[PDB]
């Protein structure tokens, strides 16, 4: 949208916007949380092996040493 | 209009449908999907650096993209740009207002910003101007305190405010490019998507909202929290984000799912969360609490993999370096600490 | 500033503690505990009467002690006392205000009361003053509409109001004996416990509160709903009560449990509930819906056992006779209908 | 005040009053929902069989028609 | 060497993999998915007929496809063909052995079959015999009692035996065309698929097996029961079947899922199940119990919708007519009753 | 098609046949029970009405009256 | 027919009754109760020693109460006793039989025992007889292989056998003082309680039974595993015990609960469990697997904390020292490995 | 059977003995699993402290060390 001032909005204004935002979200194509969890798991799994905080940082490669 | 407002009932009815639609897709949780996954081994990070300099409560901190320089903000009216490797503060910017609440580091490293109860987000040049590091701009427009701010680039910054809105700014002209309204409560934090196409805000209305930068619209509003969402953080891949709240829990939300994947909490943890961040892989979800402690959660197992305990007061903020090499924690105890 | 933070954070921690304490006690739902119980099956009630007389939307109704005489109120500013059996209008009381929102029948049968946007609860003597039924009392003191009222006896009545409060009144003196404050929204309805020692209220703050009539204080506040509680009804034994809400669900709460035992809803029912009532044994929970129908739930199995379809408009009110021989449904279509 | 009361308190007073109510509720001795459910079941079960709306009413005995 | 070691280990691992693969698909019970379906309405069938004759216990019964005639087996060594409509004993066949365990009515109405401790499945010619009804064939081969039998047509019949096997017989030659081996315990019941291309068997090994009639091999084996399966019946669409067990539960198994969809039991029903059968639509799942009653289950909701109570002894067999108009119960009390 | 005498099988023979079956079953393509449950429901629903035992039978049309 | 089926009826009903009784008590899992407990992280044990000597598959092992001298046997009929600390044969006892299924160590360390397909339990005095160390007692009685044996004392030993019975012996008389009958399947192992006044056995009938040593009877039978229980191990406090089984799952059972508290298994772990043992605190549950590997489970969080990999063949046995200092693993690869 | 009856029963005497065992078992006073889980959790909690295999042990104190 543009740039709007809140002071310029009345009760009716807001309620109407709320309903108009509600009308758009209701149409969302929601993915199954299982699928999302799988994709999430896979992503983290393909990278944690090289995560300094997880695997540990060697006392020679640590910049804060 | 008249007696029963079609709108007020239409809002409820739509909220109901959305609830039903989400429940239908909520088959499992993440921790159930990760049973085969082995635990990460107790994380026992240690303080490698203790940044000394502040004389009062630290409220914000933000790593610079170089994963070495960082800036912090304190209620004494000070914005310090430290060097985490040497513990040397490169700058010590005094502020007009002492009640600072936020600070950001420009991706480029050229500027920093801050604001708070003065409802202003002051921008500072500390590069191309050798000498008295002065405020380049003072973004005025918010009728409420500045709760958080993040630069998209040198000329663009997004702010969230206690006035219920968020806004995109053109720092050159000092004008608001876009205003993001929708929250019914004080916005407390925001997080930019990896590609900066979207950003997410968490507010006192116990909801988080995803906004499209360009189109300047709210695409989705996540619910679940029982109270104020004080913190928020985008996940590395940009398809999920975590939140910290006064309801004593951190949550992981997925944009496609339009709801949460997992909740991290222990019934013996009742205080509030002030900040939240992910490790480079996303395996860990670190959170700062009001009990002076920082818990490191195993994002997949929902187990507490570790506990950074090193502050004599509330850990007000925390951030993981861009290179995943370290994590810093700010606190009401005046100190900042780097761990790994 | 002052210690405003420590108060809001304290409120949260306490809230977190209550949620955890309740969580630990939530070891099952009624539906599971009722495994061995046979459903009542498919209930099919027929309209036995269509009391026509109002020329405007009915908003409230109340059966009298005799399960024959019942009073009704509609936007035309009229209180009609019908003799359900004969379908005879025993009274047609003109009202100083048209926007009537509630009506009650005194247990003695000597008075009726009502009110609404006039912010006044008017008592009308019916018996003792044979002839023209005149308003004997006008209880004034609320700063918002009278959403509900219920007689404890001839000289005492409780009222709920949009002003966020409820009050116990000494009729004769017209004074507010006690004021019940606590809700953070328009109280939409109330129900007195059989023993009258306590009563419950449902409000727009999405919560229900249990109050001790005599001490004037709030004992418990029940949550779970995610919308206004338009209706509330005590269960026969005084240990539980049901609620009707705009979140399209009815709920059963137990005082000792301090939380709900069961929620009644289907993913394909998205409209709000206006009224709630228990059958004589409590096995059936009947509720009025904005979709013009009344769904009767098997309270023990949570089965939607029946439907009372007949109104061409919003079923705004409903009630079951003391003898449990019939149910009345009021609707915006101006009609009242007795069913069994 | 005297009997009635007009809620015109300050924000600090409202919150104060709020934690005071919460502190009362937190000390509540809660019954397990399972025990509450069983009692609710036993109460209704010994009465539903003769509930006019559950069992229906014989033509001749219906006070309505 | 290993040989047997590796074989019995190989077997165990495969069973584990199947179990794991099944759990991976277990994601809902039938009652949950049927949440919105209305309950059937108390099923109250009355005894229409009381077929009296067998002065001893009845062990089996099968309805003729005309929904009028049916055959019952009794320990008094008599196979009686009844006209349920008139109550007239159309035939009273004396058997060479009093221990009949099964009887079957050929789809054609021309023959009936039966067998028991004699390990013989005797076929009787009803029609063609110009006068007295005489045995045409005695099928011998099983080395254990005949538990059940069902014709496919006049020249084909499938049997189940306490000897652990099932068999397809060519009655003309009196030879077994195919043997079905796999169970590790007495087979107690069998049921043919609506298209007769498959049949399912339940046995004392606590498992049910799906056999391909033509191929002569076990397609699948379903588990879940904690005790022997005494009854089994194919569901009308051929993709599912119900079982009755000594564990006091009935189960609905789906062929595509390869596991059960629902269990039917009350923790206060501890007695064994002798017979199981669906109503024409499959909405009701009727089962006979050792407690003298037949319970009618709502297949969709998993609730007991009714009870058939009239036998003064164990209900041993039951069947629903092809026209779905009646249900017959056979009992140790000497009687058969028809209900609707 | 085949006929077998269980007496012609040894303990070893039975085992080998057992794991042969198990091997066949492990490759079974299992459907989601939710989906099987929905299809089961739909099938039953298309016929619940026309079921004398569910809907009931008019006395004049009840052959067992 | 027959009184037999009546006893059959009674038994089934009692069985279902017990199932329902336990169902009422299974109100939560151990993992759900340990949600607040932090995981141990990742256990990483390394092999300290590798006891070489056996020229064939090791089938058992047992530490001496001194936590240093351990006995072990193998398919090459060699009951070897070693000094774990130094890695050397303190004894190398050749047995008349190579098929040794078990071996025990006297709490006094004065004797040992062993047996197998020979259906005998041979005791060996390793001290009171200088130099020539041989069988000072052979216990004959069992009509099936000796699967496991455990020393009560110098003159008392209890054994389990494929003959489907466990037995208490008096070494002096060689007489089976007490017999324990109840299992309907070949017993595979036993484990004494801390007091030894009671013991528990795991049999092929997929059930573990608790027996009173003095009374020689069955206190209770435990179910859960859907396959044979290869191993069993009493918990340090004597109120619970673990079991290893072919269904690839370890389970925790509690004597007062009369049912399991937890199951340990991952859907991708399908090989059977051979051995099972607790750490000194009981925090860790180690189990030996057919996949040549041993997994260490976090008994509290049900997580797989680690895995002792190192055996070229199936891990057949494993024991944890009395001082909780180390764990030893026996494998079909003929080698033993100590881990600390 | 027991010591006073090594083995001497019929294929029906066992059914009687099985139900007798079941009659005794059915009346076992059973504790709630959560209760057992808490006591278990607790036992292990005031124990996991000195668990060598959990907290490890220094080489110098490790019984299975080197040679010195």
């Amino acid at each position: 949208a543009p740039v709007i001032n809140i002071e310029d909005l009345t009760e009716k204004d807001k309620l109407k916007m709320e309903v108009d935002q509600l009308k758009k979200e209701v149409t969302l194509e929601r993915m199954l949380v299982s699928k999302c969890c799988e994709e999430f798991r896979d992503y983290v799994e393909e990278r944690s092996g090289e995560d300094p905080l997880v695997k540990g940082i060697p006392e020679d490669k640590n910049p804060f040493k | 209009m008249s007696e029963l407002d079609q709108l007020r009932q239409e809002a409820e009815q739509l909220k109901n449908q959305i609830r039903d639609a989400r429940k239908a897709c909520a088959d499992a949780t993440l921790s159930q999907i990760t049973n085969n996954i082995d635990p990460v081994g107790r994380i026992q990070m240690r303080t490698r650096r203790t940044l000394r300099g502040h004389l009062a409560k630290i409220y914000a901190m933000h790593w610079g993209t170089d994963s070495r320089l960082l800036v912090s903000a304190s209620q004494d009216g000070k914005l310090i740009i430290w060097d985490s490797y040497t513990t040397n503060k490169v700058h010590a910017i005094p502020l007009r207002s002492s009640w600072v609440m936020t600070c950001a580091y420009a991706p480029s490293g050229n500027y920093v910003a801050c604001g708070g109860l003065d409802n202003i987000c002051s921008i500072y040049n500390l590069k191309t101007r050798e000498g008295n590091v002065r405020v380049s701009r003072e973004l005025a427009g918010h009728t409420g305190y500045l709760s958080c701010c993040r630069f998209l680039d040198d000329n663009q910054i997004v702010t969230s405010s206690g006035d219920t809105t968020c806004a995109l700014w053109d720092i050159e002209t000092g004008q608001q490019t876009t205003t993001f309204t929708g929250h019914t409560g004080d916005v407390m934090s925001l997080s930019l998507a990896p590609d900066t196409r979207l950003f997410v805000s968490g507010a006192c209305d116990a909801s988080a909202k995803l906004w499209d930068v360009r189109e300047g619209m709210c695409r989705q509003t996540f619910t679940g929290h029982e109270s104020d969402i004080n913190a928020i953080c985008f996940f590395p891949n940009g398809n999920a984000f975590a939140t910290g709240s006064d309801d004593a829990t951190c949550r992981l939300f997925d944009l496609r799912a339009d709801q949460e994947l997992m909740t991290y909490s222990h019934d013996n943890i009742i205080c509030g969360i002030t900040s939240v961040s992910f490790s480079k892989s996303g395996r860990l979800l670190l959170a700062g609490y009001d009990d002076f402690n920082c818990n490191v959660w195993d994002a997949l197992k929902a187990d507490r993999a570790g506990v950074l305990a090193g502050h004599d007061n509330r850990v007000s903020c925390l951030g993981v370096t861009d290179d995943g090499m370290a994590v810093a924690t700010g606190s009401w105890d005046s100190f900042l600490k780097i761990w790994n």
